[PDB]
Parts: structure tokens; C-alpha cells; sequence
């Protein structure tokens, strides 16, 4: 979450584009959490490597 | 890991006596199946476990079949005063406990 | 020999035979010196290499003993062995020979020499003490190994005068079964033959047991000669240099 | 760079897996060998008394007797506990110091305390920092020469702390019915073995049966009245005759020596040598010394070496890892080939991977980090992202040259100038992706600590070459492209 | 780039032995986790940002 | 091993098709890569049919 | 008497040996041998199997 939040922080301090700041902050987290998705038919187990 | 352990508690028997009585005939049945690529016994005072390590390429289910079937093919030979008949277990040390 | 449908899956089988021979059990005979064991093996399947060990000057019951004990199983020991059957097994035994007129003479029975046998050698559980300094084990020497301990038992009582095993019966060191043996070509010997694990290459194998081959030998006592008589190998070797020669 | 990259490969320490600090420690206590329950039992209590006086410690857990997993009695496995993170005040390394240094005070006891890990290969539990077997051939034999490992093999600086499992100064004790005579009063040793199985020997004889539970029934003798060995010959045994005869008038005691376990090895009796190697001396420097003690001691010809562990994870590494690159490189070579379709790109692109490695291998020394396979991955995580802006430069170059068709030296000034800001983006993305590795001090750190450093050391090193040696690089490349067009031209020509 | 990142991780998942299948799960998770990014990208951000 | 013998045959006639249609370009004397693009476009039916 | 019959065991520190009984054919050769063997009776004494 913070390594989240300080990329969407420095996009908008640096671009200075607020449409290039909502892209990442529901982005990045929809891709991460969505990211199992495919996982299931590996059927691998979430652990401290993963 | 392919790893079976199998423990045999026979009560009052001597360390010597353990060893000659319960160790060597299932080492003996053992160690003619296939598979096998080392084997380490802890043996002390009524007590006998045993440890066989096989190669990676031996399913865990066939491997079951195995001692198994070598556990009661060496029943015979076994002393008869066992309070209970040897049990296989399915443990690697690798798999912790979970509470 | 029993011959399955083909739909019948290895693992099923074997589970289902392994349950008859349990489910069985009780019926079987109570002398059975060893239970019955079951063999996943195909008449299709050919053995991989066999192996033959001979010797001249030494008692065979201590060749069979010395190569079941480290030349079988270092052999076996690596991979690319289904199951070594020692042909011909003259597995090392105690036997004991009896006199008939002579044991007749004196009015006794075999029966007197079984129960005497029987509560010689019994090596049970013993137990240990428990004390408020220090602990024991106990032990006995109820355990004989060789022959001389069980020659020297008494086995009947007569007029007071102590009768052994020795004096009035034979014992010598010899095979478990007089009515197993192996033959080479002219001299006698034994036999051991390889089967061959599914999914397992063969000339690798064979090569490893061959670099194994000369540790054994010197290994082995020098009155004993370790020789090869079969394989496979050079045929297999033959047929892919062959085609790879014509390609 | 790629001699400094040979260099610092061959200079850096490795490491197989790394250590953490979960909150468990696994621990064993020896005991003497003419130790028993009520002894050991005490002990035990005496221990626990001293062991929990330390704030650290919060719990013990210790179970003794023969069971699957001690391995004799005497012997005893401990489990202690510690508090969670946020109460106690120092790690692993220091709070096992005072544990170790708590119970040397305490008297006649000694105990091996091993912090226990979570990823766990070997199937035993090792003792102290290394462990080996001895192969022999017969009991007596390596019994005997026991000693002799003792007394000369613990003499050498690079090998000390020499110890093993097996103690062969048990007390046994040994009776011996005559064989004579018993057949004068009708007694058989199958008689002698029930009266002493059936006296000392705890045995389950009968059944009890009842609704739902199975109880059991088991016969014991007392020892409390007569202390001693004397309890042994107050028991009597049966006779034809019908009296009761003792066992002094048909046997004799004797007190001898034996061992508390026998441990086996491929068929064969063996012992299990653990030790601890000097940090001034390699394991080398400790396996020599094993080869040149084994020659000198003249042991007999029965007896033979075998070694588990750290030698035989390091010797698959390095049998892995050559043939890992060599495959690895073929395959970036094979698809950047077919991304730029050209001979001589892809190794402009290959050439730029070692540097990397280099920063990444620095900061590991400087670091001090432990070089565990993850470090390893992380070198190869570095590789990748440097490969990737190296990507990101290569194509928009090519892109420029074939559409303007301007010289390549503008044409990667121009390139470089458009695609700086995607450098810099990249490179503060990778910093920031970084930082949580560097500063984390959680539960789980031992595992992600160096990677932090590594990381970053192997970026601004891999930053620093590329961005003032890359277009140069590329440039004198493209010379060597036209010089192998000009070997195309002559192959073509005079052969 | 994303064809060409993975040729990285193609070899690896192959080594085999316990450090080999260990790293099996590491790698075809990195691996899943860029292509669900390679597609994300590809897809949900072309919109937004038009 | 007889399966590889007797399959050198059809692995041969692939490469014997493909350089039949090239030699065909070739000996009449068609400019060398239209002709060889040409051969490829006309007969890479075939050798899939 | 003339089973080979496996009777006793023999323990030792690694192997298994077994204790074997037969009898002699030698001293009297042909069927003549089998009526040598004795048998135990209430009475005490031995009776011939003839």
C-alpha cells in the first residue's frame, strides 16, 4: 500500500496530470489482486515464496 | 521428500537384544526393494524407528505399497510377544507442525 | 497366474491382491516358513544383466553368506534393479543329523530333541532396573550363534549319565535347503539374475554396474572369481550403431 | 567490468539458505550415562528452574522416555519459546548467548541449544555448526577404535569441539546360568528368560476389556524395598522337584560395559561426528585435516568416510549453475534475434548484462550480506531490469535509424534524449520498489534484509555504466557490423 | 519486451531437485504477474486515457 | 529405431520438394529472390496439401 | 524325521540364520529307512512303526 501510494504521490508531483494519477491507485491494485485469477489453474498455494 | 518412518516400541527389551531382534529382519526385508538409496536406523533402549530415504523419482503412494507390503511379508520373523504390529508413517522432517 | 482384463489398472490389482493374501491369511497353513508376496512382473519382461559368483578352495555356505551380504546388495543398492533372485539359494543354515539306531537305542523320542531345541535359543524381551542412584540393562547369554553352543546342550537324562547333542547326534555348518543349487558350465556356483525397472535406461546402468564390477573383486576374497555370462546391452548397442552407421 | 565480474565471483562468500528468527529454540540435554528416570526427572526440574528466570523466555515445552523421536534415556529434547516481536528487546544471536551462558552455571549439567529453522532438508537436526559419518564394518571394531579418534584427532587447530552420538560407557549388567546346571533341577534358559521378563521386564500380559475404552494390564515388581543390584537375586524360579531354587545356586552376575544405542549406516555399524569449525578455516581447510588425521591414525582397512549436507548443496550448485548460464544465454540470444533480426544486436544487448553484476556482487562484500540462492535470484532480478531499459533504449535507436535514416551518432543522441525521462521514471520505480527490502526489520527480515542492498547497489552501478557507456558501445558496434559486412563482402568475393 | 523478458525465466522453471521446484512457483508467478500487467496495460489504460 | 530408418525417407522428401520447386525457379533463370518468392508463394499449397 | 523341517531360529547382530532338522539316509540305504524312526507313547517305552 505505501509503495502504492508513493507512485501515484510522485506521478502527480512530476507530471503534474491528475488523470495520470487516478490510473495507477485502482490499476496496480486491480492487477495485483486480480492477479490470482489465472493462478487457479496452476493450483499453486500462496506462501512465503509466493 | 520420498521419506518412511516406521517405529516399532516393544517395552523392556535391551538396547542389544532390540537391535538383533526387530532391526535386522525388516533392514533385511527392506533393503532388497527398489528404490532405496540410503537408510539410517536410530535404535535404543524398546525402541526402533527407521529411516529410508529413496529417490526422487519414487511416488509417495508406490512407496506405501512398498513398505507395506515389506512390513507384512517380514511379519513372521517378527518377535511375538509386540504389543502392537509396526506402523508406517507418511512424515518428512521438513513438515512442520501446525499448532 | 492370474491374467487380468486389459482395463484393470496395475495399482488396483496389486491393491486387490494384496487384500486376498490378508483376507486369506487365516486358512493358510500354520508352518508357512515365510508369507506369500506377490510379484508385479510380466512373463514379456527380459532381465537386464546376470551375474554368476564362483569360487574354488571355500565352502559354498560362506560364499552364498559373503555375496548376499555385500556383493548383492552394493549391487543392488543403486538404481536399475527390479529384484535380484538368487537362483539356487544355498542360504547358510545350522543342521542338525540324527542317528536313528543309536537315539532309538536309548528309548527316546525326536519330540525330546524339538522341545530341547525349541528352549535353547529364545532371545526375548529382558527388561531394565530402575533405581534411585542408577540404571541397568539386563542381558543373558541365552543367545548361541554357532554350532558348538548347540552341540553342547543337554538334550535327555539317562541312568545319570549326561547325554549331549553331540555325543549321540551330528551338527556341521551347512545350507538351509540341500535340494537348492546353481551350476556354471562345469564347476558349481551361484547365480543371481536381474530384472529391470520400467522408465529406466539400460546401457548407463549396465556401465555403472560394470565400473562397480572390478571394486568388488577386489573386495571379494581372492579365491573368489566373479564372472558375467548374459546381457543386453551389446545388442541394443549393436542395433543403434548399426542404423545411425546406415543413415 | 567482465574481469572484475570473474573476480568478485570467485571472491564473494556464498550461502546455501539463510537463518530466522521465528521465536522457537530446539535444544538437547546429555545426561551421564549411569543416569535414570528419577535423576534425569530432576534435572530436568532444576533446569526448568533456571531456564525460566529470563525475561526472553515465556514457556518450556520438554518431553522425556522412549518414544519415536529421543533417542535414549537420558537423553533430552527440549522446545523453548519466546516472546512475539514487540515485547522482548534483543534478536536470535543474543538471546541464545544468554540462554547458552545461563545453564553453564548452573552445576552438572550441559545442555546444545540449535536455533531451529522453517525450510528444512536434512532429515536429521543438526547439533552444532557441522556433521559427518564414519562408515565401519563391525561393532567391536570401531567400538574399540573409538577412543582412538579421541585422543588423536582433537589435536588439530583447523578441527575442534570433536564429539559423537555413540558413548560406549554404559553399565550393563550381565547374568550367566550355567548350562549344567539347570538340566539337574529341570530348568530350561526359556524358564530363566519368563522368570526374568516376568520380574523386571514391565510386561503386558493380560487384557482388559470394557464398553468403549481398552484398558490394559501390566505386571511390575518393587525395587523400593531392597535398593541395589540385590533386588535381582531375590527373585525365584520354578524346579522339577517343586522347591523353589535361587539364582545364585544356578547363575552369576557380572557387571560389564555397553552401549546406550546402536545407529546403522547402509548395513553396517556407524558413527555420526559432530563439531564446529574455526571461523579462521574453511570447511576445506576442516575435510583435509579429517584426510590427513584418517592416514595418520593407521585405522583399519574397515573403515571408511561419507558427509552430508553444505558439501553436497554446493557441489549441485556448481554443477547446475554453469550449464543454467550457458543455456540462459542461448535462449536471451535466440529471442533477441528474432525481435531485431540481426546478428550483432543481440550482443550488443548481451554485453551489457555482466555490469550488473559487478555492483551487485560489490554491495553484497560491502554489505556483508550472505550470499544465499535468493541473492543469487536477485543478481538475476537486476540483469533483467537493466536488460529491460537497455531494451527500451535499443528500440526506439533503431526505430529513429530506420525511419530518418539520419547518421546512428545523432541517431542515438536523439534517442537517448527522448528516452531519458522513461530512464529516470525507471530507475526512481526500481529505487522505490527497493526501499521496503532495505529498512525492513519485521518478522520474516532475515529473508528480505540484503536483498534491499543488493538491489540497489546493483542499480545505480548498472545506471552509472549504462548511461555514459551504452550509446558508445552501440555506435563502435555498428563499426564492427560494417567490418563483418565488409568480411561478408570478401567471403563473398576471393572464397 | 515481454516476450523477451521471459526468455530469462524460460530456462529456470526447467532445473530440477528441490532448489528447482522451489523456484518453480517464484517463477511462473512473475511470470503470470507480467503477462496479467502486459494485458492490463494493454487494454484497461488505452481507453482511460482516451 | 526401425521407425527412424524407414522415416528417413519421408524427413528427405521434404527438403526434396522444397529444393525441386527452387531448382525449378532457378534453372530457367528468374531473378534469384523473385523467383524463389514467387516458387514459395505458388507451390506452398501443396506441400500442406 | 524326514520333512526338512525349519524348527529353531538363530539370532546375531546383523543377520538372520535359521536351525534345520533331518535325518541320515546313508547308514541305510532304500525305503528301509523309514521304519527306523521311533515314536513316543503313554506307556513311556517305543513303539515300532511297523
Amino acid at each position: 500500500m505505501m509503495a502504492i501510494a508513493l507512485v501515484v504521490m510522485i506521478i502527480y508531483l512530476f507530471l503534474r496530470n491528475i488523470p495520470a494519477t487516478i490510473i495507477p491507485g485502482v490499476a496496480v491494485p486491480l492487477s495485483l489482486i486480480g492477479t490470482f485469477a489465472v493462478m487457479v489453474f496452476l493450483d499453486f498455494s500462496i506462501n512465503n515464496l509466493t | 521428500y520420498p521419506t518412511i518412518q516406521v517405529v516399532t516400541l516393544y517395552p523392556g527389551a535391551s538396547p542389544d537384544v532390540m537391535t538383533s531382534a526387530v532391526t535386522a529382519p525388516l533392514e533385511r526385508q527392506f533393503g532388497q526393494m527398489s528404490g532405496l538409496k540410503q537408510m539410517s536406523s536410530q535404535s535404543s533402549g524398546g525402541a526402533s524407528v527407521i529411516t529410508l530415504q529413496f529417490q526422487l523419482t519414487l511416488p509417495l503412494d508406490v512407496a506405501e505399497q512398498e513398505v507395506q507390503a515389506a512390513i507384512n511379508a517380514a511379519t513372521n520373523l517378527l518377535p511375538s510377544d509386540l504389543p502392537n504390529p509396526p506402523v508406517y508413517s507418511k512424515v518428512n522432517p521438513a513438515d512442520p507442525p501446525i499448532m | 497366474t492370474l491374467q487380468f482384463q486389459l482395463t484393470l489398472p496395475l495399482d488396483v490389482a496389486e491393491q486387490e491382491v494384496q487384500a486376498a493374501i490378508n483376507a486369506a491369511t487365516n486358512l493358510l497353513p500354520s508352518d508357512l516358513p515365510n508369507p506369500p508376496v506377490y510379484s508385479k512382473v510380466n512373463p514379456a519382461d527380459p532381465p537386464i544383466m546376470t551375474l554368476a559368483v564362483t569360487s574354488t578352495a571355500m565352502p559354498m555356505t560362506q560364499v552364498e553368506d559373503m555375496v548376499e551380504t555385500r556383493v548383492a546388495q552394493k549391487i543392488s543398492q543403486i538404481s536399475g534393479v527390479g529384484l535380484v533372485t538368487l537362483s539356487g539359494g544355498q542360504r547358510p543354515a545350522v543342521r542338525v543329523k540324527l542317528n536313528a539306531q543309536a537315539i532309538a537305542a536309548l528309548g527316546l523320542t525326536s519330540e525330546t530333541v524339538r522341545t530341547a531345541i525349541t528352549g535353547a535359543n529364545v532371545n526375548s524381551a529382558k527388561g531394565s532396573l530402575d533405581g534411585p542412584s542408577r540404571a541397568v540393562t539386563l542381558s543373558a547369554n541365552d543367545q548361541m550363534q554357532s554350532a558348538e553352543e548347540y552341540r553342547q546342550l543337554i538334550i535327555a537324562y539317562q541312568n545319570g549319565a549326561p547325554i549331549r547333542l553331540g555325543d549321540v547326534a551330528t551338527v556341521e555348518q551347512g545350507a538351509e535347503n540341500s535340494w537348492l543349487g546353481a551350476w556354471a558350465n562345469k564347476e558349481q556356483a551361484i547365480v543371481m539374475n536381474v530384472q529391470r525397472q520400467p522408465g529406466a535406461n539400460i546401457i548407463s546402468t549396465a556401465d555403472s554396474i560394470r565400473q562397480m564390477l572390478p571394486q568388488l573383486t577386489e573386495s571379494l576374497p581372492k579365491s573368489v572369481k566373479v564372472t558375467v555370462l548374459s546381457d543386453r546391452t551389446t545388442n541394443i548397442r549393436a542395433s543403434v550403431d548399426d542404423t545411425q552407421f546406415e543413415l | 567490468t567482465l574481469l572484475l565480474s570473474v573476480l568478485l565471483w570467485v571472491f564473494i562468500p556464498k550461502g546455501f539458505f539463510p537463518v530466522q528468527d521465528n521465536g522457537i529454540i530446539q535444544g538437547t540435554l546429555q545426561a551421564p550415562q549411569s543416569s535414570s528416570f528419577a535423576n534425569m526427572a530432576q534435572r530436568q526440574r532444576q533446569v526448568a528452574d533456571v531456564i525460566l528466570q529470563d525475561p526472553a523466555v515465556q514457556s518450556l515445552t520438554s518431553f522425556v522416555g522412549v518414544d519415536g523421536t529421543n533417542p535414549s534415556l537420558n537423553s533430552a529434547r527440549l522446545q523453548i519459546n519466546l516472546k512475539p516481536l514487540d515485547e522482548r528487546d534483543d534478536r536470535v544471536q543474543k538471546v541464545i548467548a544468554r540462554l547458552q551462558t545461563a545453564v553453564d552455571k548452573v552445576p552438572g549439567v550441559d545442555l546444545f541449544l540449535q536455533p531451529t529453522q522453517d525450510l528444512t532438508i536434512d532429515t536429521q537436526v543438526s547439533r552444532t555448526q557441522y556433521q559427518f559419518t564414519l562408515q565401519a564394518t563391525s561393532l567391536d571394531a570401531l567400538s574399540t577404535w573409538v577412543p582412538q579418534l579421541m585422543e588423536k584427532l582433537q589435536q588439530l587447530p583447523q578441527l575442534s569441539d570433536v564429539s559423537s552420538d555413540w558413548q560406549d560407557k554404559g553399565l550393563v549388567a550381565y547374568v550367566n546360568v550355567d548350562r549344567d546346571s539347570a538340566s539337574r533341577l529341570g530348568i530350561s534358559m526359556a524358564d530363566v528368560d519368563n522368570a526374568l521378563y516376568n520380574a523386571f521386564g514391565q510386561r503386558l500380559i493380560s487384557t482388559i476389556y470394557t464398553q468403549a475404552n481398552q484398558y490394559r494390564v501390566v505386571l511390575e515388581h518393587n525395587t523400593e524395598n531392597t535398593p541395589g543390584l540385590a533386588a535381582l537375586d531375590t527373585i525365584r524360579l520354578t524346579s522339577s522337584d517343586g522347591g523353589v531354587v535361587p539364582l545364585s545356586s544356578i547363575a552369576k552376575i557380572e557387571q560389564r560395559f555397553a552401549p546406550l544405542s546402536i545407529n546403522h549406516l547402509d548395513q553396517f555399524p556407524v558413527t555420526t561426528i559432530s563439531f564446529n569449525v574455526p571461523d579462521n578455516y574453511s570447511l576445506g581447510d576442516a575435510v583435509q585435516a579429517i584426510m590427513d588425521t584418517e592416514k595418520t591414525l593407521n585405522l583399519p582397512v574397515d573403515i571408511t568416510t561419507q558427509f552430508q549436507g553444505s558439501t553436497l548443496a554446493f557441489q549441485s550448485a556448481l554443477g547446475s549453475t554453469v550449464w543454467l548460464i550457458v543455456a540462459a544465454v542461448v535462449a536471451m540470444y535466440i529471442v533477441l534475434g528474432i525481435l531485431y533480426e540481426s546478428f550483432i544486436h543481440p550482443i550488443t544487448i548481451l554485453s551489457t548484462l555482466p555490469t550488473a553484476g559487478v555492483g551487485a556482487l560489490l554491495a553484497l562484500l560491502i554489505a556483508g550480506s550472505e550470499l544465499d540462492v535468493i541473492a543469487i535470484i536477485g543478481i538475476i532480478l537486476l540483469i533483467g531490469i537493466v536488460k529491460k531499459n537497455a531494451i527500451m533504449m535499443i528500440d526506439f535507436a533503431l526505430a529513429a535509424e530506420r525511419e530518418q535514416g539520419m547518421s546512428p551518432r545523432e541517431a542515438i543522441y536523439q534517442a537517448c534524449l527522448l528516452r531519458f525521462r522513461p530512464i529516470l521514471m525507471t530507475t526512481l520505480a526500481a529505487l522505490l520498489g527497493a526501499l521496503p527490502l532495505m529498512l525492513s526489520t519485521g518478522v520474516g527480515a532475515e529473508l528480505r534484509r540484503p536483498l534491499g542492498i543488493g538491489m540497489v547497489g546493483g542499480l545505480i552501478v548498472s545506471q552509472v555504466l549504462t548511461l555514459f557507456t551504452t550509446p558508445v558501445i552501440y555506435l563502435l558496434f555498428d563499426r564492427l557490423a560494417l567490418w563483418t559486412k565488409s568480411r561478408f563482402a570478401r567471403h563473398e568475393e576471393e572464397a | 519486451l515481454t516476450f523477451s523478458l521471459i526468455a530469462v525465466l524460460i530456462p529456470l522453471l526447467f532445473m530440477g531437485d528441490i532448489v528447482g521446484r522451489l523456484f518453480r512457483e517464484f517463477a511462473i508467478t512473475l511470470a503470470v504477474a507480467i503477462l496479467i500487467s502486459a494485458v492490463v496495460s494493454l487494454t484497461l489504460t488505452p481507453m482511460m486515457c482516451a | 529405431l526401425m521407425a527412424l530408418t524407414i522415416a528417413t525417407g519421408f524427413v528427405v522428401d521434404d527438403a526434396i520438394v522444397v529444393i525441386e520447386n527452387i531448382s525449378r525457379y532457378i534453372e530457367k533463370g528468374e531473378k534469384p529472390l523473385a523467383a524463389a518468392l514467387k516458387g514459395a508463394g505458388e507451390i506452398g499449397f501443396t506441400i500442406i496439401s
